[PDB]
């Protein structure tokens, strides 16, 4: 932190564990946020913000390991804090958090070097235009937008092969766009990761985005203090005037984090435990997020989903702070199809009513009415016999099991397995192919044509191939 | 016209099962609800206990 | 008519203190003995707001962390 | 093979390390790139035991009694 000769010492006054009591020059001290090093041994520690407390003396804390303590102590203070060397080279290379190149090591030159703790609001800064972002997601896009710099939620889960979401998100960053983002996983199974790196070899794309891993094999201290990390390290990118979306870990695990840091603060936790000011803390974290005037930061996180409690404080951030829902379910990709994704149950405020468009809302708000048919009808059926019903029943029926079935599509990324080169959707192509479908336009061709598959001028071409 | 009444009997009873079922579903919402107050609850007094016991 | 900026990370000075601040205001019609109209809600942020202000306090709160302060600040 | 001895009688200390203490061990083998399994039980003493420790100890007590120490301990 310090452009740095000297630093002095301190002495080391108390030591429980992370509790750093430490003492410096009666002069002055550096900010909580700033920070300072000793070599203890085999190695240079720095130690977290002190807090305010005496004789040069304050409370400070770190990740790293406290054995080996000696009483008297002496730490070199860093001055301007947490300043740190990312570069574009790190775009599929890893690092420590410490910046430390952790994996085999790819010695990752860097010219950037910025403290983190840097602020992001300005006033009237961002753009006043509200773009949206266009994924080319035949059912999550179409069926739902996406706004440019976005936050968004996250539901699905094991099972869920969310990396298969992923690599989507990978094609359709390159290939919608230069922009490019990458996120990083915080205390999590480690095997995941590696595979995920094994994944990345498949996937092959990984040089767009690279992160440092928690893995929870891991301090607190790190692990809350990550945040700051990638949120200067996007910072390089819409910065940059680059935009871009990283995804999230385990909120949970870091608001808890939070409390395990109060009772580490001895301080009193917020109610329910949580961190007597982890509000504030969400504050950092969703305050975070923009689109920039020049740039745009969207992202998605799943967080712990603790017991499914509405009641819970972290709910209410969620809900509080979530601008978008995902959804995906094992039922329904139990019907088999590749869209795990729960096809009811998805809402943004943002794509939803005329002044977002209302034809859209059209083809759409109706489209509703078709799910609740659905629901009705492939419901109601079991029951007894279908004789009985409507032959608009039946009709309803066709167009329900091949409007599913019209949805699945291909995708390029899932070459590697099949070859399929997959395809970026088209908003004027789908709400033009669904909104006829709706009228049971075309009405003759065949079910089965329809699902995984193209345009309904390709699968139209299908009916050919039919 | 005897059989009539019977049958119809069979169905009739068989429809009655399906709402009586579906009522309670909602009650059951309910008591989550109140596990929901309570769950809330014995984190509360359990809470206010744990202020307590650090007294 | 106007009115004030309120975000997020402001803090519970301008926080918790802020609707309160805000009020005199009006003072200015209403004081000129005009009426005057005001809208605020989700006063709820100005509770734990103030509550980690109890935190500071270090006083014990009450239910959801609550102080009667509410009545006074009420 | 050999298994650990753990007693009630055994000092809390021993206790509480006791698994820990246990870790140690198959570093040889795996660390000897030999391979090994352990058991795992509920000790679950150890939290009174490192805790009502931390009660000795002082120390702020997490929820139950007991600190986040268990993730930090698992």
């Amino acid at each position: 932190h310090h452009h740095h000769h000297g630093m002095a010492t301190g002495k080391i006054v108390q030591v429980i564990g992370a509790v750093v009591d430490v003492e410096f020059p009666q002069d002055a001290v550096p900010r909580v946020y700033d920070a300072l090093e000793v070599q203890n041994g085999n190695e240079r520690l720095v130690l977290e913000v002190q807090q305010q407390l005496g004789g040069g003396i304050v409370r400070t804390i770190a990740m790293g390991s406290s054995d080996g303590l000696r009483r008297g102590l002496d730490v070199k203070d860093l001055e301007h804090p947490i300043e740190v060397p990312v570069g574009k080279a790190t775009l599929g290379r890893i690092m420590n958090v410490l910046g430390e190149p952790v994996d085999m090591k790819g010695e990752i030159g860097e010219e950037e070097r910025w403290a983190i703790h840097r602020a992001a609001p300005s006033y009237e800064e961002l753009s006043n235009s509200q773009e949206l972002l266009e994924t080319g997601i035949k059912v999550i896009d179409l069926m739902a937008p996406f706004a440019k710099g976005g936050k968004v939620g996250l539901f699905g889960g094991a099972g869920v092969g969310k990396t298969v979401n992923m690599m989507e998100l990978i094609r359709n960053i390159a290939i919608e766009h230069s922009g490019y983002s990458v996120f990083a996983g915080v205390g999590e199974r480690t095997r995941e990761g590696n595979d995920f790196y094994h994944e990345m070899t498949d996937s092959n794309v990984i040089d767009k985005v690279s992160l440092v891993y928690g893995q929870m094999n891991e301090p607190p201290g790190n692990r809350l203090r990550v945040a700051l990390t990638g949120l200067t390290m996007a910072e390089k990118f819409r910065d940059e005037g680059r935009d871009v979306l990283l995804f999230v870990d385990n909120i949970y695990r870091y608001t808890l984090a939070g409390t395990e840091v109060s009772a580490l603060l001895g301080r009193m936790p917020s109610a329910v435990g949580y961190q007597p000011t982890l509000a504030e803390e969400m504050g950092v974290l969703q305050e975070r997020i923009t689109s920039t005037k020049t740039g745009s930061i969207t992202s998605v996180q799943a967080v712990y989903v603790p017991a499914d409690d509405l009641t819970d404080p972290s709910p209410a951030t969620t809900f509080a702070h979530l601008d978008a829902t995902v959804v995906l379910s094992r039922q329904i990709a139990s019907l088999g199809i590749y869209p795990a994704v729960d096809p009811l149950d998805s809402t943004s405020r943002q794509l939803d009513p005329l002044v977002v468009g209302q034809e859209h809302y059209d083809t759409a708000r109706g489209v509703q009415s078709i799910l609740q048919r659905y629901q009705e009808l492939k419901d109601i059926i079991a029951i007894l016999g279908m004789d009985e019903l409507s032959e608009e029943d039946k009709l309803v029926v066709a167009r329900a099991r091949k409007i599913q079935r019209f949805l699945s599509q291909p995708f390029f990324v899932a070459e590697v397995f099949t070859g399929s080169p997959g395809k970026y959707v088209s908003l004027k192509d789908t709400i033009r192919g669904f909104k006829g479908i709706m009228e049971g336009e075309y009405d003759h061709l065949p079910e089965q044509a329809f699902y995984m598959v193209g345009s309904i001028e390709e699968a139209v071409e299908k009916a050919k191939k039919l | 016209g005897v059989v009539e009444n019977l049958a119809s009997e069979q169905a009739a009873r068989m429809v009655a099962m399906k709402a009586a079922t579906d009522n309670g579903g909602s009650l059951i919402k309910e008591l989550q609800l109140v596990y929901n107050k309570a769950r809330q609850a014995s984190i509360t007094q359990e809470l206010t206990e744990i202020v307590s016991g650090a007294a | 008519t106007i009115v004030v900026v309120a975000t997020a990370s402001e803090s519970a000075a301008l926080q918790y203190l802020a609707p309160y601040a805000g009020a005199a205001m009006g003072e200015y019609f209403r004081d000129r003995g005009e009426d005057a109209l005001i809208i605020y809600d989700d006063l709820s942020k100005q509770a734990v707001a103030y509550r980690q202000i109890s935190l500071l306090l270090r006083r014990p709160p009450g239910r959801e962390a609550f102080p009667g302060d509410v009545f006074y600040l009420h």
